[PDB]
RNA sequence: GCCCGGAUAGCUCAGUCGGUAGAGCAGGGGAUUGAAAAUCCCCGUGUCCUUGGUUCGAUUCCGAGUCCGGGCACCA
RNA sequence: AAAUUGAAGAGUUUGAUCAUGGCUCAGAUUGAACGCUGGCGGCAGGCCUAACACAUGCAAGUCGAACGGUAACAGGAAGAAGCUUGCUUCUUUGCUGACGAGUGGCGGACGGGUGAGUAAUGUCUGGGAAACUGCCUGAUGGAGGGGGAUAACUACUGGAAACGGUAGCUAAUACCGCAUAACGUCGCAAGACCAAAGAGGGGGACCUUCGGGCCUCUUGCCAUCGGAUGUGCCCAGAUGGGAUUAGCUAGUAGGUGGGGUAACGGCUCACCUAGGCGACGAUCCCUAGCUGGUCUGAGAGGAUGACCAGCCACACUGGAACUGAGACACGGUCCAGACUCCUACGGGAGGCAGCAGUGGGGAAUAUUGCACAAUGGGCGCAAGCCUGAUGCAGCCAUGCCGCGUGUAUGAAGAAGGCCUUCGGGUUGUAAAGUACUUUCAGCGGGGAGGAAGGGAGUAAAGUUAAUACCUUUGCUCAUUGACGUUACCCGCAGAAGAAGCACCGGCUAACUCCGUGCCAGCAGCCGCGGUAAUACGGAGGGUGCAAGCGUUAAUCGGAAUUACUGGGCGUAAAGCGCACGCAGGCGGUUUGUUAAGUCAGAUGUGAAAUCCCCGGGCUCAACCUGGGAACUGCAUCUGAUACUGGCAA
């Protein structure tokens, strides 16, 4: 259901940072970034056209926490919406709750979002939500709830999100902790780096 | 039919009740089967580690 | 299966002890026609205690046979055991079960070497309590001879270890009394009455968890398969989750039916022989000497440390020393089992009439805890006494 | 039989000993007309046929009969006695 | 004899009715003439609950044809001016 | 639940009525070759199905078992 | 406004090459099974094989408002006898309510189950006349006056039982005349002929002979012509494989006449004629329920027909009819048979391919549960009773889908493992450690929504002589849940209870070290192992999935490797040795002329579900669900004449 492993060990492997141990500090410099994956760290891959598609959909899952039973059947909707098959893909994984959450600035890193999503804290329309893969629809109010508002986790937590870059997409109070999902999240505002078309590659063979 | 037995050593002889899949061998010409190891009779290699559901052994 | 057996008078398991063809199955056929004549219980005959070819071109039994005789007192369950030296492995099955017995001596014949052999075999098991039946009488008629007799069977049971002279001994025979004698009659009725004053009320254990030895399995035509035993501690609701230990592997089941000779019951308690249904189980499958336990209890062991009591040429048993490799018969709750022996590093040979620990590795696993008791046998006759020390698995 | 709709079984050859006799008798005033048809003038085959006429029309009405039948035996027999005398 | 009744479609534990113009000896769910609207238990108040096409209606009960209790019910529930 | 047969070195078989078991076919050691096979020179390589007993001594005589073979029954 | 956005290749013959051509792999998918490992929930599913044989309970009854029963049973009323004169004994009373056993009504033919048979009797699509149709419902108008039976109950017997006989006796919506009948039934018409059943809730007035008659009103019967819904039959095309099955066929193919069928018909007879089918596959053989669909595919196709829905077929095996509106009748009947059965040996049973369950078969597939609360079904004015139909529950990772299994900080870059050029690296912010949650299980309190109704009353309407009774009703009452310790909500508590198992030589994401030495073993294809193995076994490390994972089997794909879209035949597999030639396929060219093909339009239909798109509802999803599109079709109807065909030059 979830990953629990260790989470750095991911990002070496990967290469760039994951965001998946962002957290209270900026910057890591404490695992050997890039040259490390594991034991045979040191060894320059060949790396087949097959590999770097795989690479490029495993990053793109380890970024948002899905596995590849939820991952595929996010291909299977966006194949058949309409527009961009690859745009789509991005777009269904920017609109689940416990990356909502974590854009919101509601948990330094997106595993704390999905704990804070799972366990009764999140709330959306005067309705509260267990599912970090509930699909926040436009124009929503997402928030938390008094009786876990302002407890410790949340509170430094937020000052993280200001050296963020901060979504356009959507806006957050910050002062009563209550969020404002607003429009679809469009391509060229996020990211920027992680490719679409490989993993619309993978998929349709 | 013949059946070929995987792994290394077995309880099998003379009669014995076991259990069969399919597979050829592609080296003994004739033999186009492989006994299930855990299923009835045939028992699990003795001292198996990794690859454990082929070969019928349980936990260490 | 029809009728509910309503839960009055304590319940006690009897049964018949002695040499063959000696009145041992004839004595329980007696026992039912005089109590469901004059008190008002079931009929039931001489016809069924052993039906089968094997046990009617032949005559003997085989099979352990239970019967169901009522007293205003108590309300016995009888195990007529079969009598022969082949037929000890089963019998130990019955006899374990059995709480108090029933010994049957000849006044003609006397004591025989099966009757020592079978008094050998209750000490060691279980069996408390003990009643001798002289089962000829009429056959001699003489105040003398058959007086002399009863003197070698107080004899006997003192030298093996019992009362002997403390325990009721009885004469009458079980022929006249099958018909209609009235002298004979009320006699076998003063044995019903030596079965209440002598053997009390037996100690049950109804608080620890649940287990129940199987001492032969069925299959009912329509129900399912079923497994026969005296529950040995604890209680079984109907709708309950039992786990069925020991041979092969280990089994889930759920109980749906537990039964008293034929009739329904919804709590199985302590203590008494019971014919547990169980569900979505092959008769092949489950085999005698299994448990049903209660899930998470016992676990099923085949190696394990244990403080065995070998016993002399005086005693009964070997008469020779033996070397680690020695395998015996090991007959824990009912069904026996063999083992290599390992002993301990600075004991070089085992003498008989001696007192040791030993590791020994049973081929099969059974269900065993720490301190449970059983009687060695190897070769037609007993070996030594002991008790578990120590799991390991 | 294991149900206590058995009477069903009791009624139905009740009935069909009823049921059958009238049935018999109408058949038989239908054979007393074929009997007078063949060497006979138009006489006393027209006699049987006007002593048939209630029998089947009120078998008939019944449900013993159909209404076709019945009518059959007019519209075919009438020809019988119409073409031949 | 044509009547008008409920078919239960749904999931487990929810319920929804398709209201149908079927024979007697067919079974509930199985052979029908004409469904004529729906009914649904578990609606509550909200956009859709109940709907009902009358101009069938008159079609069937006008020829010969019976209400059940439940669908009967419905007739009343949606009103001829309420 | 009880009757009966079956098991001998890696495989296929001889040998016994207490005198301590062998044959082929394999396998291994050295020589040779990258390693073999043949060629040449040397080796049974064994819990007599397991275990105890009668004895000076048991494959062999007598119990008790193992797993497997086939046979007859019992219906809480 | 939306309904398809859709077509990938790789390894493997050779020293190498290009081609040919097989083999294998990457993806979907399942009623699955097996191995290892297993936490929850939600919605689905769960004997494919032996249509094997099956103990036990249960799956269809129902009305007293049809009728005798003044009742088998339990209880009020006129009156009686004991004695604690209301406490007890007890005969009458349709009389207290009802109902064991009957008699009649309607049901049992529906609802469930299973695919044995069936290659056309069947199914599908579209048509078509020669038909019937209980219950429902339109209209018209009847329903009048009689009889003889007969169960139950006795009475008396026979029988072990199942089940009878003989003597009475009695009731009806049971039964049969009779009058009575038409736009009805036969006919040219004149004529003839054909039916009925009565119940129940209330009454002023007057007959009381008290059984009331007569008003009353719902109800029910009966005849016709009708709708509705079923059903029977007919035709056309379509609906598997085999020609190493080429001829089959005598009620066979048609006629006339008679019988029979609800209806037409060799349906069936008698005679008459000598046909009919057949190379556009008859006959025979093997296999098979069929469809909507399902899976797959870019699509054409290919495969398939578990679950939901329609049709057929069958009910221990082989027959027959009876009853009925409907059956040649799953839980009717009658024979016969095989197998179980009990007996008093005379004779009796019995039918799980209803629901549970057993043995057996098998790789393999579940509880002898609760409930009619809802939704239909059965009878009944109703109330209700009945219901293994349905709704719940159990079980099973068998699937699809959700949330779990914690979350920040954490350098001494600890220990231990593993590797090393012994400098160090790596496992690894991993862990421990400190900060915090508390989902889900574990607890304790709250607690919907599935419930519409049926009543008790009422109020006016309806209805009538009536301030009645039923028809409609709106107002007051107390109620109805198997699920159920419910959905969901809070209340603690502590990270506490919650992670495996494939793979790591190329295809194909991921590498070292020891052990072993063509041995042991691996293997989906190529191929690895002969003393320095990345492929074997272990260890560490990695990678990929994760409550699942792999292996096996099964279908399509890739396979343009049966090629219609879309392949070939000099040498790779493949031009008959060469001619003639009937059937068949194809046919130069110009006028006609039809309209078969073809094209256009239009109407009907192509069941619902499914698929697809825009919505909506379950915390989300799966799941359910509204509307739309679609259902690529088939039929008919009107046109168009270029082309193809027919037809005249
Ligand atoms: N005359 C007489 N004979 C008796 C009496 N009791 C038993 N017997 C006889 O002893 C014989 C043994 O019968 P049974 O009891 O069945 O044998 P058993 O004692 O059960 N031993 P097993 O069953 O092992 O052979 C019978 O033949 C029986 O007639 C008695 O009181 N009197
Ligand atoms: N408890 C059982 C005893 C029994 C076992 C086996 C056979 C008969 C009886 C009764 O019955
Ligand atoms: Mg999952
Ligand atoms: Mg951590
Ligand atoms: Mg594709
Ligand atoms: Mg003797
Ligand atoms: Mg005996
Ligand atoms: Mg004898
Ligand atoms: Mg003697
Ligand atoms: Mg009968
Ligand atoms: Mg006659
Ligand atoms: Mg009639
Ligand atoms: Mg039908
Ligand atoms: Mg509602
Ligand atoms: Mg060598
Ligand atoms: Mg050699
Ligand atoms: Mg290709
Ligand atoms: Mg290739
Ligand atoms: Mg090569
Ligand atoms: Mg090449
Ligand atoms: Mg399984
Ligand atoms: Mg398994
Ligand atoms: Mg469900
Ligand atoms: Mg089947
Ligand atoms: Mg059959
Ligand atoms: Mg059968
Ligand atoms: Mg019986
Ligand atoms: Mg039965
Ligand atoms: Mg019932
Ligand atoms: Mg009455
Ligand atoms: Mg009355
Ligand atoms: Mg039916
Ligand atoms: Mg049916
Ligand atoms: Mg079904
Ligand atoms: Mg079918
Ligand atoms: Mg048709
Ligand atoms: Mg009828
Ligand atoms: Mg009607
Ligand atoms: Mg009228
Ligand atoms: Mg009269
Ligand atoms: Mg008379
Ligand atoms: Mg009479
Ligand atoms: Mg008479
Ligand atoms: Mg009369
Ligand atoms: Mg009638
Ligand atoms: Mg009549
Ligand atoms: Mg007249
Ligand atoms: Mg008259
Ligand atoms: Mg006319
Ligand atoms: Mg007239
Ligand atoms: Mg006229
Ligand atoms: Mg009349
Ligand atoms: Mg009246
Ligand atoms: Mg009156
Ligand atoms: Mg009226
Ligand atoms: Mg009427
Ligand atoms: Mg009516
Ligand atoms: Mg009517
Ligand atoms: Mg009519
Ligand atoms: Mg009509
Ligand atoms: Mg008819
Ligand atoms: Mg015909
Ligand atoms: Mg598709
Ligand atoms: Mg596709
Ligand atoms: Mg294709
Ligand atoms: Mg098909
Ligand atoms: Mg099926
Ligand atoms: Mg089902
Ligand atoms: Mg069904
Ligand atoms: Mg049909
Ligand atoms: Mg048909
Ligand atoms: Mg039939
Ligand atoms: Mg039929
Ligand atoms: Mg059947
Ligand atoms: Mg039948
Ligand atoms: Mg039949
Ligand atoms: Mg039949
Ligand atoms: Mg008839
Ligand atoms: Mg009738
Ligand atoms: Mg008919
Ligand atoms: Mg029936
Ligand atoms: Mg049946
Ligand atoms: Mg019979
Ligand atoms: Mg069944
Ligand atoms: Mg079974
Ligand atoms: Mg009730
Ligand atoms: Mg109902
Ligand atoms: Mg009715
Ligand atoms: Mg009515
Ligand atoms: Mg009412
Ligand atoms: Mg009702
Ligand atoms: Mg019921
Ligand atoms: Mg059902
Ligand atoms: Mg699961
Ligand atoms: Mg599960
Ligand atoms: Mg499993
Ligand atoms: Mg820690
Ligand atoms: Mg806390
Ligand atoms: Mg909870
Ligand atoms: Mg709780
Ligand atoms: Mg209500
Ligand atoms: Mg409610
Ligand atoms: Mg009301
Ligand atoms: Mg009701
Ligand atoms: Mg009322
Ligand atoms: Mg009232
Ligand atoms: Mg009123
Ligand atoms: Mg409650
Ligand atoms: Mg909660
Ligand atoms: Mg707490
Ligand atoms: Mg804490
Ligand atoms: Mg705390
Ligand atoms: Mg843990
Ligand atoms: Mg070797
Ligand atoms: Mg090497
Ligand atoms: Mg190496
Ligand atoms: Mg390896
Ligand atoms: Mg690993
Ligand atoms: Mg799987
Ligand atoms: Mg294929
Ligand atoms: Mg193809
Ligand atoms: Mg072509
Ligand atoms: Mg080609
Ligand atoms: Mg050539
Ligand atoms: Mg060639
Ligand atoms: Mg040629
Ligand atoms: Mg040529
Ligand atoms: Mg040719
Ligand atoms: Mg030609
Ligand atoms: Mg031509
Ligand atoms: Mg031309
Ligand atoms: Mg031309
Ligand atoms: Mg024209
Ligand atoms: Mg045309
Ligand atoms: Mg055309
Ligand atoms: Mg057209
Ligand atoms: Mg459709
Ligand atoms: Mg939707
Ligand atoms: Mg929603
Ligand atoms: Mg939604
Ligand atoms: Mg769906
Ligand atoms: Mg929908
Ligand atoms: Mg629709
Ligand atoms: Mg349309
Ligand atoms: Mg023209
Ligand atoms: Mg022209
Ligand atoms: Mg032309």
């Amino acid at each position: 259901a979830r990953y629990l492993g260790p989470k750095l060990k991911l990002s070496r492997r990967e290469g760039t940072d994951l965001f998946l141990k962002s957290g209270v500090r900026a910057i890591d410099t404490k695992c050997k970034i890039e040259q490390a994956p594991g034991q045979h760290g040191a060894r320059k891959p060949r790396l087949s056209d097959y590999g770097v598609q795989l690479r490029e959909k495993q990053k793109v899952r380890r970024i948002y926490g899905v596995l590849e039973r939820q991952f595929r059947n996010y291909y299977k909707e966006a194949a058949r919406l309409k527009g961009n098959t690859g745009e789509n893909l991005l777009a269904l994984l920017e609109g689940r709750l416990d990356n909502v959450v974590y854009r919101m600035g509601f948990g330094a890193t997106r595993a704390e979002a999905r704990q804070l999503v799972s366990h009764k804290a999140i709330m959306v329309n005067g309705r509260v939500v267990n599912i970090a893969s509930y699909q926040v629809s436009p124009n929503d109010v997402v928030s938390i709830r008094e009786k876990a508002k302002k407890q410790s986790r949340v509170k430094a937590a937020l000052e993280l999100a200001e050296q963020r870059e901060k979504p356009t997409w959507l806006e957050v109070d910050a002062g009563k902790m209550e969020g404002t999902f607003k429009r679809k999240p469009e391509r060229s505002d996020l990211s920027a780096d992680i490719n679409e078309h490989l993993i619309v590659e993978l998929y349709s063979k | 039919v013949t059946s070929y037995i995987g792994g290394e050593g077995h309880n099998l002889q003379e009669h014995s009740v076991i259990l069969i899949r399919g597979g050829r061998v592609k080296d003994l010409p004739g033999v186009r089967y492989h006994t299930v190891r855990g299923a009835l009779d045939c028992s699990g290699v003795k001292d198996r580690k990794q690859a454990r559901s082929k070969y019928g052994v349980k936990r260490p | 299966s029809k009728e509910k057996f309503e839960r009055t008078k304590p319940h006690v398991n009897v049964g018949t002890i002695g040499h063959v063809d000696h009145g041992k199955t004839t004595l329980t056929a007696a026992i039912t026609t005089v109590l469901a004549k004059t008190y008002g219980g079931a009929a039931r005959a001489f016809n069924q205690i052993d039906n089968a070819p094997e046990e009617k071109a032949r005559g003997i039994t085989i099979n352990t046979s239970h019967v169901e005789y009522d007293t205003p007192t108590r309300h016995y369950a009888h195990v007529d055991c079969p009598g022969h030296a082949d037929y000890v492995k089963n019998m130990i099955t019955g006899a374990a079960q059995m709480d108090g017995a029933i010994l049957v001596v000849a006044a003609t014949d006397g004591p025989m070497p099966q009757t020592r052999e079978h008094i050998l075999l209750g000490r060691q098991v279980g069996v408390p309590y003990i009643i001798v039946f002289l089962n000829k009488c009429d056959m001699v008629d003489d105040e003398e001879l058959l007086e002399l007799v009863e003197m070698e069977v107080r004899e006997l049971l003192s030298q093996y270890d019992f009362p002997g002279d403390d325990t009721p001994i009885v004469r009458g025979s079980a022929l006249k009394a099958l018909e209609g004698d009235a002298e004979w009659e009320a006699k076998i009725l003063e044995l019903a009455g030596f079965l209440d004053s002598y053997i009390p009320e037996p100690e049950r254990a109804i608080d620890k968890p649940f287990l129940l030895p199987i001492e032969d399995v069925f299959s009912i035509s329509g129900r399912g398969t079923v497994v026969t035993g005296r529950v040995e501690r604890g209680i079984i609701k109907v709708g309950e989750e039992v786990e069925i230990v020991g041979i092969k592997e280990t089994q889930k089941s759920t109980c749906t039916g537990v039964e008293m000779f034929r009739k329904l019951l919804d709590e199985g308690r302590a203590g008494e022989n019971v014919g547990v249904l169980l569900r979505g189980i092959k008769r092949e499958e489950i085999e005698r000497g299994q448990v049903l336990a209660k899930p998470g209890t016992i676990k099923p062991h085949t190696k394990f440390e244990s403080e065995v009591y070998i016993l002399s040429k005086d005693e009964g048993g070997r008469h020779t020393p033996f070397f680690k490799g020695y395998r015996p018969q090991f007959y824990f709750r009912t069904t026996d089992v063999t083992g290599t022996i390992e002993l301990p590093e600075g004991v070089e040979m085992v003498m008989p009439g001696d007192n040791i620990k030993m590791v020994v590795t049973l081929i099969h696993p059974i269900a065993m805890d720490d301190g449970l008791r059983f009687a060695i046998r190897e070769g037609g006759r007993t070996v030594g006494a002991g008790v578990v020390a120590k799991v390991l698995s | 039989n294991i149900k206590s709709a058995k009477k069903r079984a009791i009624q139905s050859e009740k009935a069909r000993k009823h049921n059958a006799s009238r049935r018999s008798m109408m058949r038989t005033f239908i054979k007393k007309v074929y009997a007078a048809i063949e060497a006979g003038d138009k006489a006393a085959a027209q006699k049987a046929f006007n002593e048939m006429q209630p029998i089947v029309d009120r078998q008939a009405a019944k449900g013993l009969i159909h209404k076709n039948k019945a009518a059959r035996h007019k519209a075919n027999l009438t020809a019988q006695i119409n073409k031949l005398a | 004899m044509v009547t008008i009744r409920l078919a239960r479609h749904g999931a487990k534990k929810r319920p929804f009715y398709q209201v149908v113009v079927a024979d007697s000896r067919n079974a509930r769910n199985g052979r029908f003439i004409e469904r004529v609207g729906f009914f649904n238990p578990i609606a509550s108040e909200k956009e859709e609950g109940t709907r009902l096409d009358l101009d069938r209606i008159a079609h069937w009960v006008g020829q010969g044809a019976t209400i059940s209790d439940r669908v009967a019910a419905l007739i009343k529930e949606v009103n001829k001016a309420a």
